[PDB]
RNA sequence: GAUGAUUUAUAUACUUCGGCAUACGU
RNA sequence: ACGAGAACACGUAUGCCGAAGUAUAUAAAUCAUCA
């Protein structure tokens, strides 16, 4: 058995926002907060979101019950199959690289767009205080895939290929349809962390 | 406790809905947990801090629009949530809060 | 003449015939037996135990009162100490024995379900074999009492062989966490009286029978329960392997008689190391 | 069915997308010799005041108005002080070009900016106003899984070099200048983003049609009424009201009207959309609506435009022409 | 909880605070608003001497609504904001900064009440 | 002949769960609860549990077919040794210290793990429930040991202090593997209760 | 008979998440809450589940039936080829520098991040809540293993190290798959604690 | 000739679901 | 010279699998106030 790492930089080209928990709801300010970490309070990126989008994304590129291809790749809970989710992404978190460079440039880690919704009868219109990560934030991701059978790989990275170009063509986060997480991934190195399994040849983009 | 209130009430708060309400059980919620991670049964100043910064979103939600409004004069949130802090007891306030549930699950009915 | 009260920090496996069954109360023999190992273990004289000292069976007591095994002159088991100045002349209602044995819990059966793997510390390849201990756990200042007769040194003697007893156990599974207990000597005016007390019958409170040339006349006019007392003899010396004791037939507690007997130390061991003395003096509470 | 395509909107007329930053007249320097404002940061102003102790002279600057309590701007201060201009760089953020109407600022919007500090257009307000065309055209607002497949992004950054601020200018009878100043895009400003279609649900052709009929519908109805009042002959004289009809026109951002992002004067004909309005108006607004007894020829009043004094010319505030490319 | 009987004793048939309307109280807490953000993204209890220089300059922002509006400066007085201001940059903690947060914004909510 | 007293405590460093088996056996309940007093309900170790897995850990250590010292310890009931155990360990109970601080901040005196046991054929996990003594509680253990020969205490105690540190290093109860029945001696107080021994020069622990 | 002990601390990378049990009937708090303590109320990270998936990793890794090392290991109940588990695994707590730590500058012991479903016919959303133990947490984990015979003992922990790897290269808990249970295991030291065995050439890391 | 001033401050939804619910050894 | 003595209810077991805090939403409307 053996299992690898996909160690890439996801950066911000427009504005992600991902909500967050039970936060501090100030009457004045912002609404719905990015989600943010606890130890350091800067933004994350939660694996699962990742893993939401990219399964949704391959799903409708292949299926359009569930689709095998996606099984494979992203777990097939159900009562006869069972196979192990290959992927298993991780959270992105805020790079020190952004942060030092943030710093040092007197740049806020977050934006805070003052968004709207008309309401188009009336235009009454409504505040809507909201947030999101800065553009050119790096957030670092250590996707790890299992080789579960030796004669896939390939083929399964072909659709994390695509799982993750069309990504980059792609939003992430909520309210995407409106500007909001388009993202670019960059230094997508791959290496193997487990077995002695040949990633030299493999390539994301 | 709670049951007679809410299906007291197409009738039911005049124009409640359940966003509204989830949005009050956000912040009880909150204070659930972090009541969980504490201890002890006496509540902090922070805890009390907390409190009152749920009583200000209370009366703003009140407020901003009649439905909210009724619902908390009707189902006597203010007085409970001030007994909360009067009585100074971690139990008294998880009973608020399972109250406060039972209310949003009636509701949900 | 002097009472020993016992409470026990840990439940009790007064068996009966098996490791699965276990009783509320030890018989005097039982407990002659303990003394006896207890005063061989301290090196003392044992002549006191063969011939002065009178002990009785185990008795409950819930807390603050006393009980005595039912004189058989419905489903009573132990009768109070101040109930026996009416229960022998005959009157005690049936509604108050039905009260009495819904009240009277002085403690509660435990089956422990335990485990021996032996078998697994040398083939550990081998299987665990489950058993069970039938113990009986004490309710708190609930215990045991008896009553000891003998003269102001026997009973000296006997108070520092039970000063060594209360850290030895009583019962079986000793030193598997059962039997130990604490004692201690109070007097109750009302255990004096039924003591002083005097009547043509005679009721027994030590598993007995009499010489063979006192039987003859001991059980004209009584009516009594008689039981069959065996078990294995708890010795290091007595041989190479374990010997079950020879069985032995004795009044159990509670007996009547017209007229009393003085009871014998019985030698129920074969031809061992050493004798094996089956306690039967009866001590008299008519 | 995924389709990408690369959309240039050409600011015919300023855009302004606000963020409720209204910052107020003590927050910049208007150099009215200079046709140029100097916008700080509040950071190194107050340092700057602690430096040499010109903080406790401001709180007393401040309270106990000198005079007018409501003129007294951030030049009357240095004037007091003596503080000369040339020294102002360790405390200014950045410096642009005001275009009045009319003298100094009265209060300065402050348009959309990300972390960076830089100038975007918002995807949500584009998003938005084209919605608004479509609905115009077909009134189905309350269908959410349309506008699920229509995905747009956010421009890209803006060069600080194009970006200008023009005062509010609201043609009712005359050329009045509003005592408000909004930080918008220049004109003749091509911005690309990206409009993503899904599932073909709406096609190019009929989107841009959408926005033709809006465009038709908002000329017939409500603009073409200025073209009577004097104010109004003066605007489209200075250029303000070019004809445009048949011709793809959204409005963006903040003072381009009601008519503008309501689908009001759409779904019904001008004298009843007029009526409506004016009551829907009246209702939320009793400061100037509440006093007209009246409908006047416009339910909007006034048009909203600016004027530019580098040329001499007027816009009016929200035209900007849409372009789509396939890719 | 100073804040519910101060907005309790000046309010009457309306007006609220001798012409306090709830746009120019928004407009004073904006500022406020920006520092409560700023204060929950830094992790440290100690305030930045830069966030205490923008503390100063909400001040000023406070003292010119005071000065350019009267009803804004009993708003400002009666309610004592410039001591527990003060008192805020004084402390040099995060949590007093956040409690005074949690008290403006108490106005505003008994004001829509 | 003497008597020597080892009592002291027992604290629960992590979980210990000694199975009963006869307290319950319904759908959701717990599958594997802990001996208990069938009134009192307060947890116990038996002193059969602790005297086996001491002998055993004695046993390990002496013969890595029997040792003298740990038969001489806790009984040679063979058919050529027949012994009698010259140490009685007893029943180990809750602490009365423990109950009332457990009582005032209303921690249960039980756990009720949950666990699963999944499969290798086909990963359709599966449920189960396991009854533990609360972390941080404190039993009694009043161990006597008689004194049958003078000459042998000096060294019984070592090898009972051995079957304890032992004790100390190795899980009490079921399922101690899986991490469960971690326990340390404390507070031991050697005294002679009967006899004119001198306990004063003897640790365990 | 000695019984090393591999004492050290494992830092949470990503909210490590181990489900508890029914709990209660929570109508919007506390969806799936994580194991904790109950002496001190803080979250746990069962010696179970670090058996659990440590055994999962192993046997996957040598077999990919229950595989001979993985069985010397953990454990091998059996008809007739029972040994003995050589390694007992515990129970991890807060370690006392985390537990102050996290105090002294007001950081949560836990994360409740939110999570979502939607759906793929009507995308319903179906929101989700997570207790996961905030990243950075140290726990103290005392592994005990036994030697019952001498010489496999270092080739029994190279085995485990390699374990150690895919527990550093994968998740412990639920919803690791979805950036969850990320670890590292640090602060190593090895010991004998009770016997002669001569650890100290013994390395884990 | 000066000056800005009001109104909304998030709204509507979903709030966990599906599966295994202990087995095998004495 | 204790129905007694010797005797761990013990061994294996991941609260685990799948699941996007997501959907929709223009920071907008008003043009007036004072000398």
């Amino acid at each position: 058995y053996s299992k690898i790492k996909i160690s890439g930089t996801i950066e911000v080209v427009t504005g992600l926002h991902i909500g967050g928990g039970g936060e501090s709801s100030m009457i004045g300010a912002i609404d719905s907060p990015v989600v943010r970490d606890l130890q350091t309070k800067l933004p994350i990126i939660p694996g699962s979101s990742i893993k939401g989008k990219m399964r949704n994304l391959l799903a409708k590129h292949f299926g359009l019950q569930d689709d095998e291809r996606v099984l494979r790749l992203f777990g097939s809970s159900e009562k006869g199959n069972i196979q192990r989710a290959r992927l298993q992404i991780s959270d992105a978190f805020f790079s020190e690289k952004t942060k030092e460079h943030f710093a040092q440039n007197d740049i806020a880690y977050t934006e805070t767009k003052f968004e709207n919704t008309i309401n188009r009868l009336t235009a009454v219109a409504n505040p809507r205080q909201i947030e999101r990560v800065t553009r050119g934030s790096e957030f670092d991701f250590v996707f790890i895939y299992n080789v579960d059978e030796e004669s896939q790989v390939e083929d399964d990275f072909e659709n994390i290929e695509k799982a993750i170009h069309l990504l980059e063509n792609d939003y992430l986060g909520g309210g995407g349809t409106r500007g909001n997480g388009r993202i670019q991934f960059k230094d997508t190195n791959i290496e193997t962390v487990v077995g002695e399994y040949d990633s030299t040849n493999l390539k994301i983009k | 406790f709670a049951h007679e209130v809410v299906k007291s009430n197409q009738v039911l708060f005049n124009g409640l809905t359940t966003s509204k309400l989830r949005n009050l059980m956000e912040q009880v919620n909150r204070l659930y947990t972090i009541a969980f991670n504490s201890n002890e049964d006496q509540l902090n100043e922070e805890f009390i801090d907390e409190l009152e910064y749920l009583k200000i979103k209370f009366y703003y939600e009140a407020g901003r629009e009649k439905s909210v409004d009724e619902f908390l004069k009707k189902t006597l949130m203010f007085p409970i949530i001030d007994r909360v802090i009067k009585k100074e007891s971690k139990k008294f306030f998880l009973d608020y809060c399972k109250y406060f549930e039972a209310l949003v699950a009636y509701a949900k009915y | 003449t002097k009472v020993f009260k016992l409470s026990f920090k840990t439940p009790v496996h007064f068996g009966k015939k098996r490791l699965s069954d276990g009783e509320m109360t030890i018989t005097a023999d039982t407990l002659f037996s303990a003394l006896f190992i207890e005063t061989l273990q301290l090196g003392k004289d044992t002549d006191w135990l063969l011939n002065d000292l009178i002990i009785s069976d185990t008795f409950p007591y819930e807390n603050e009162l006393y009980y005595l095994p039912k004189p058989l002159i419905k489903k009573l088991k132990y009768v109070p100490v101040h109930h026996y100045n009416q229960y022998l002349n005959g009157e005690l209602s049936a509604e108050d024995a039905t009260d009495l044995n819904d009240i009277f819990n002085i403690g509660y059966f435990s089956l422990q379900t335990k485990v021996s793997l032996i078998a697994q510390e040398t083939d550990s390849s081998a299987d665990s074999e489950p058993y069970s201990v039938g113990t009986f756990t004490f309710e708190p200042e609930a215990g045991l009492y008896f009553i000891a007769k003998g003269s102001e040194e026997t009973l000296d003697h006997l108070n520092n062989i039970m000063t060594a007893l209360q850290y030895s156990g009583l019962g079986g599974k000793r030193n598997a966490g059962y039997g130990q207990f604490e004692y201690e000597i109070i007097n109750n005016q009302q255990l004096s009286k039924l003591l002083n007390q005097n009547g043509k019958h005679s009721i027994l409170l030590s598993t007995a029978m009499a010489k063979k040339e006192e039987i003859e006349s001991a059980l004209k006019e009584a009516r009594y329960i008689l039981t069959k007392r065996s078990g294995f003899v708890q010795s290091t010396n007595y041989s190479e392997m374990l010997v079950k004791k020879s069985d032995f037939y004795s009044f159990s507690s509670g007996s009547v008689f017209k007229n009393i007997f003085n009871g014998d130390i019985f030698n129920v061991g074969h031809n061992g190391k050493h004798p094996v003395y089956r306690y039967a003096k009866p001590l008299w509470l008519e | 069915t995924i389709k990408n395509y690369e959309v240039v909107i050409k600011t015919l007329g300023p855009i302004h997308i606000g963020s409720g930053q209204v910052m107020k007249k003590q927050d910049y320097i208007y150099d009215f010799y200079n046709s140029k404002v100097y916008m700080i940061n509040g950071n190194k102003l107050v340092k700057f005041l602690k430096r040499k102790n010109l903080l406790y002279t401001y709180q007393n600057f401040l309270r106990y108005p000198p005079k007018n309590p409501r003129e007294n701007g951030l030049k009357d201060y240095l004037d007091a002080q003596n503080v000369k201009q040339s020294e102002w760089e360790a405390f200014v953020s950045y410096s642009e070009k005001v275009n009045q109407g009319k003298k100094p600022l009265n209060d300065l919007h402050l348009m959309v900016r990300d972390g960076q500090n830089k100038v975007y257009l918002p995807g949500s307000s584009i998003k938005g106003a084209i919605k608004t065309t479509l609905v115009s055209k077909y009134n189905n607002e309350k269908n959410k899984d349309i506008y699920s497949k229509i995905k747009v992004s956010d421009s890209k950054p803006i060069d600080e070099s194009n970006l200008a601020i023009y005062q509010k200018i609201d043609i009712n009878k005359s050329e009045k200048s509003m005592p408000l100043y909004r930080e918008c895009i220049d004109v003749n400003t091509e911005i690309k983003f990206k409009l993503t279609i899904e599932d073909e649900i709406y096609s190019i052709n009929e989107i841009e049609q959408s926005i033709q009929d809006f465009y038709k519908n908002y000329y017939d109805k409500w603009l073409v009424g200025f073209k009577e009042t004097k104010g109004g002959r003066r605007f489209a004289l200075e250029g303000g009201i070019p004809d445009v009809l048949n011709q793809n026109i959204l409005f963006l951002g903040a003072g381009t009207g009601f008519v503008s992002k309501t689908t009001h004067y759409q779904l019904k004909n001008r004298k009843q959309a007029k009526q409506d309005s004016f009551e829907i108006l009246t209702k939320k607004f009793r400061g100037t609506y509440g006093k007209m007894k009246e409908i006047p020829s416009n339910v909007p009043v006034a048009l909203k435009g600016t004027t530019n004094q580098s040329r001499h010319t007027s816009y009016q505030q929200g035209m900007c022409k849409v372009s789509f490319q396939e890719l």
